[PDB]
RNA sequence: UAGCUAGUAGGUGGGGUAACGGCUCACCUAGGCGACGAUCCCUAGCUGGUCUGAGAGGAUGACCAGCCACACUGGAACUGAGACACGGUCCAGACUCCUACGGGAGGCAGCAGUGGGGAAUAUUGCACAAUGGGCGCAAGCCUGAUGCAGCCAUGCCGCGUGUAUGAAGAAGGCCUUCGGGUUGUAAAGUACUUUCAGCGGGGAGGAAGGGAGUAAAGUUAAUACCUUUGCUCAUUGACGUUACCCGCAGAAGAAGCACCGGCUAACUCCGUGCCAGCAGCCGCGGUAAUACGGAGGGUGCAAGCGUUAAUCGGAAUUACUGGG
């Protein structure tokens, strides 16, 4: 429809590539971690889930996960590489 | 965000406001919380003119309603030493 | 020198009257192009030019009859806006022309050779007799 | 007596027909009015009861009974329908509406003129 | 195309035209845009009346608020339809001297004219009296309501002014000419759906529109309660079957504040 | 609203006097009264119960000049009130301001004072009341502005208001035209000759 | 409508949601609902409430308000605390419009308004003056919500359309036993008054605020800036030719609708003649009609009156109160 306010379309268009991407290149981190799963290798999967840690909770702190999503990754696979080791 | 505003009852060119706390996503006649009060702008010199119940109004103060300038206006006609 | 007045005198009226199947559509349709062409004329400076499509001869046989009522035009014309006033002409229509000849200052007088001057001609002079 | 009865099965109201299938409860309809004719009616009666089978514009074909003395109809001239029986001719519960449309009101009236569409004695 | 150079270089600018008072210059303010016809309008979805109008004094606003004179009422005003290459364009003001087109709904008739203030007239409506020729009869007659709005929708119009007797049958077209093809054409329209096919039927002259003072055409209706005839407008003209009747007529005197509303 | 027709058809029709033709002249016997109510006058009727109900009910309301919506409008206002309907209704008939009016002598009829009170000229409490169906307050004044004081139609139908019972509930002044009003009146004082009991039968079915 | 269910019921583990969750996948068992109505069909937004009814109940829930669902149809995602979105995006379908035919635009179940439907429902109006919402420190901007204006007797309420006097108990109509009665204090005449309309002048209240200037107290190094309170000035109304008040003139402009055999309020005459016709039921009209039509008169209601359509009561003729 033609509106003053259609700004706020494109620029969410700028927003789906840019945040998604992040989200995109977060999860790809998480799912390093679930090959370390499949890997065995306890001390791959501190390395992975030391490299993944802090860019997991940057995107929890930039209001793109609400930080209790990270936060149940960071449990559920803590309790999965502290009982694989 | 909570409030306290008029909510504009009465007739047809017969006003009769009703200072009222509710939110402001609320309509004017909508939902509201609790009714505190009341204001007629029409009620001249007689044995009532505004009814007006400063303690829930202190309570709600601090809560954190905002006050419009209405209702700034009826607290300062209230006054604590008049 | 306000512009006002300057395009006060930049605005005219042509009244248009004729006899029965003497030509005002034909005519109007080819001042739009003329109007269309002077469109064409003021689209025809610019980064780039759009026309509408000269109508195609497959579609170009195709044609209506009869007149009656009005059209009114503006114009977008270079120099001038000059304005048009399209009126039904027989007897018994151009009731419309006898109280829209008093709206237009000029008079165009169209009149064919095989039809000559008539009482249709005859009564559109009494009409504009009265106002010069 | 019996409640346990009523406890199984529930005490039912009667749900009476209206007498008008007016189509959810409408006070008047409008049909093409054809078959203008007249009737002879019940036992203890013997006149010639003008009526006119109505096809509605909802599809119903009901039959309404032309009141007043004189009318203009023929097969034809769109009228307004009202509702409220006869009890002179078996099938019509209906009656036509005179001030409406294309039926006219009856000519010279003077008294009971809300009935039969007849205005007021201008002169 | 040598048209064009003479239309620029022969024709002045747009002259002063007769009020009551005077002439009204080029010039001046308080625009002057009464309106010419009511045209027999080609209907999309809606009807807009048209306003062709005398605006030669005064530029445009687009927030403007004219004022009816003779019912002299403050209307506001902000819609005007510019006729750039016959297409109605989009709302635009412009430079006076133009016409324009409005959107009216049954209100403004033909000369009814605009000024800022100055309440007075022209010295236009040059409009004549009708030739009665026959009938509505209504052939498929479901749906009365196309013609009882959309030929009274016509009727303001200056060749067509539609007389509706009491017997709510039998609907006079009033033509002023002969060919009433127009309207037969024009009742096959979005909302013209009724054809209503003519024969021979004699109602004579004209009907001279005539509405006398209080007090006084009371028992004059009263009298010929049967001899009435509504017209386009709620007007009352007498019934004209022959000149004898208006013979009568005259001999009845029915002294009027007269306006001949043709 | 207003009747405005044969106010003394309606007194032979009912066959009591209905006050209807009070007026400066006393009891007239112009209208052959109690024998001829209309064309057909001679007749007697059956006269059955809900026949002595509404002749009752049509005999009070041309009495107080009340329509039917509004009587039945008093008939719920008087059924929620305590003590008995019947006392009550009768209390806000009386406590109509033409009736306080008519009760002072200010006109000869009901009408006259209905006409007084509509034509900006009976004022209560220094408030000017043109309705005629002012329910009446007790410890009230009521009288006529200084602009439409005794132009004469108050004076000589004030004379009547010597002729009158002159009741105890309401005291005139007679001086300066000021009234007084009272306490309300006791179902004992008020012309007793009606019956309450017929109208609550009619409007309680 | 007597069987329904296979992500079905439960558990373990992984993933997912702001969060429990077969919400979603891998494995194991056969469970789960159901005659105190499971599954299927039709209908329906729900409620506070409305109408009726002594109460219990019955229909309804349109306007006011709370929730849910929807935005030409269906599906899907992004933004954000909140949408899987009326005036945001994309795709698929239908219907229109433009095209220079390569391709695009649209979604009034918003306010207005039009076509069609139907017995039936409005103006393409004024303004943020007041409230509320959005943004801004604020001034200011938008607001078809709203405050109103216009139309419709749609419902309720009030007022008026005169009052007092006035017999020759006039004229005309109706009836008659042709004596007379009725219409009828009705009308004419006389004396007052003018509610409401017409016109001419004053004129509140809905108006709180906000702007400029000054003084005092806080703040700070600061008598500078900023917050707050008195105080001085110019002020902010679409309604609005406002409500209301005064004056001018003249009873002057303003009364109709149904019924009259019983139910149920009210009587005769004339015209047909089981015909025209009326009717809610009993039913009348067959040449002396209180039942049709017309006239007179009366009754009832009143700017409304009758008819039609729907709900309840009467109907204890759905009986739980309260039947056999
Ligand atoms: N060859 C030729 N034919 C012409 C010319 N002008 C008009 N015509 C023809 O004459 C006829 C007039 O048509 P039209 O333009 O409708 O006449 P009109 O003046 O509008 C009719 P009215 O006066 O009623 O409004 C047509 O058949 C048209 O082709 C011309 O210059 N050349």
């Amino acid at each position: 429809n033609i509106k003053s306010a259609k700004k706020r379309a494109i620029q969410s268009e700028k927003a789906r590539k840019h945040n998604a991407s992040r989200r995109s290149m977060m999860r790809t981190f998480i799912k390093k971690v679930y090959a370390a799963i499949e890997a065995g290798d306890k001390a791959a999967a501190q390395k992975a889930f030391n490299e993944m840690q802090p860019i997991v909770d940057r995107q929890a702190a930039k209001g793109l996960i609400h930080k209790n999503k990270a936060a149940r990754h960071k449990a559920n696979l803590t309790a999965q590489i502290n009982k694989l080791a | 965000m909570v409030t306290i505003r008029l909510a504009r009852h009465g007739a047809k060119k017969r006003p009769f406001y009703q200072v009222v706390v509710a939110d402001s996503r609320n309509a004017r006649n909508g939902r509201f919380i609790e009714r505190v009060g009341f204001f007629n702008p029409i009620a001249s010199e007689k044995e009532e003119g505004t009814r007006l119940d400063l303690d829930r109004i202190a309570h709600w103060v601090g809560q954190g309603a905002t006050i419009s300038d209405r209702v700034a206006a009826l607290i300062k006609e209230v006054n604590k030493a008049a | 020198l306000s512009p006002y007045l300057q395009e006060v005198a930049k605005r005219r009226t042509f009244a248009i009257i004729s006899h029965p199947d003497a030509g005002k559509t034909t005519i109007t349709e080819k001042v739009l192009l003329f109007g269309q062409a002077i469109q064409t004329a003021g689209t025809v400076k610019g980064r780039g030019s759009n026309q509408h499509a000269k109508s195609d001869w497959m579609e170009m046989e195709k044609q209506r009859g009869i007149s009656i009522t009005t059209s009114v035009m503006q114009f977008p014309y270079h120099d001038c806006l000059v304005n048009l006033l399209d009126t039904p002409g027989h007897e018994d229509f151009s009731e419309d022309t006898y109280r829209t000849l008093t709206a237009v200052d000029c008079c165009l007088m169209v009149i064919d050779a095989a039809k000559g001057v008539e009482d249709r001609t005859r009564k559109l002079m009494e009409v504009t007799r009265l106002r010069d | 007596a019996t409640v346990n009865q009523l406890v199984r099965k529930p005490r039912a109201r009667k749900v009476a027909k209206s007498n008008v299938p007016a189509l959810e409860a409408c006070p008047q309809k409008r049909g093409v009015c054809t078959r203008v004719y007249t009737t002879t009616p019940k036992k203890p009666n013997s006149a010639l009861r003008k009526v006119c089978r109505v096809r509605l514009t909802n599809g119903f074909e009901v039959t309404s009974y032309i009141g007043g003395e004189g009318h203009n109809l023929q097969e034809h001239s769109v009228i307004l329908i009202r509702g409220g029986r006869v009890k002179d001719l078996p099938g019509v519960r209906y009656h036509t509406v005179r001030g409406a449309l294309d039926c006219s009101g009856v000519k010279d009236r003077k008294q009971a003129r809300s009935k039969y569409g007849v205005k007021r004695p201008k002169a | 195309d040598h048209m064009l150079d003479g239309l620029v270089e022969w024709a002045p600018a747009p002259m002063p035209r007769q009020t009551d008072t005077r002439t009204v210059e080029a010039s001046e303010d308080k625009f002057t845009g009464f309106v010419f016809k009511i045209q027999a309008n080609m209907d999309p979805k809606h009807r807009d009346r048209v306003a062709f109008m005398r605006v030669v004094s005064g530029k445009y606003e687009k927030g403007m608020k004219l004022r009816q004179v003779r019912t002299a009422k403050d209307v506001v005003i902000s819609d005007a339809l510019t006729f750039m290459a016959g297409d109605r364009s989009h709302v635009e003001e412009a430079y006076p001297g133009d016409i324009l087109g409005l959107h009216n709904h049954g209100t403004i008739q033909i000369g009814d004219t605009f000024t800022q203030g100055e309440m007075m007239k022209f010295t236009g409506i040059p409009n004549f009296a009708p030739e009665l020729f026959r009938r509505i009869r209504l052939k498929d007659p479901l749906k009365q309501k196309q013609l009882l709005k959309g030929l009274v929708q016509l009727s303001e119009e200056g060749a067509v002014q539609v007389f509706r007797p009491i017997s709510n049958n039998d609907l006079i077209v009033g033509a002023v000419g002969v060919l009433q093809f127009d309207v037969v054409v024009a009742r096959l329209k979005s909302e013209y759906n009724v054809e209503a096919v003519y024969e021979s039927v004699n109602v004579a002259t004209a009907r001279w529109v005539e509405c006398a003072d209080a007090k006084k055409f009371e028992e004059f209706k009263r009298k010929n309660e049967s001899q009435l005839a509504l017209d386009g407008g709620d007007n009352l003209a007498y019934i004209a079957t022959s000149m004898v009747n208006l013979r009568l007529a005259q001999e009845r005197y029915p002294d009027v504040q007269f306006h001949q509303t043709r | 609203a207003r009747y405005l027709g044969p106010k003394l058809k309606l007194s032979r029709r009912e066959g009591t006097d209905l006050f209807l033709k009070s007026g400066v002249r006393a009891i007239d016997t112009k209208c052959k009264i109690e024998q001829a109510p209309g064309q057909h006058g001679a007749r007697k009727p059956r006269l059955s119960d809900y026949g002595v109900q509404l002749r009752e009910k049509q005999k009070v309301r041309r009495i107080y000049g009340v329509l039917e919506r509004q009587f039945r409008n008093y008939y719920k206002e008087a059924a929620r009130l305590k003590g008995n309907t019947g006392e009550n209704l009768l209390a806000l008939l009386e406590g109509r301001l033409d009736n306080v009016v008519y009760r002072m002598g200010f006109g000869a009829t009901r009408a006259e004072a209905r006409q007084l009170v509509s034509h900006k000229a009976i004022m209560v409490n220094g408030r000017v009341v043109n309705i005629a169906s002012y329910q009446v307050s007790p410890n009230d004044v009521v009288s006529i502005r200084e602009k439409a004081k005794k132009q004469s139609r108050v004076k000589a139908a004030l004379e009547l208001a010597e002729q009158r019972e002159k009741p105890t509930w309401l005291e005139v002044d007679a001086g300066k035209m000021e009234g007084t009003f009272k306490r309300k009146p006791e179902r004992s004082d008020l012309s007793a000759d009606i019956n309450e009991h017929l109208i609550v039968e009619l409007y309680s079915k």
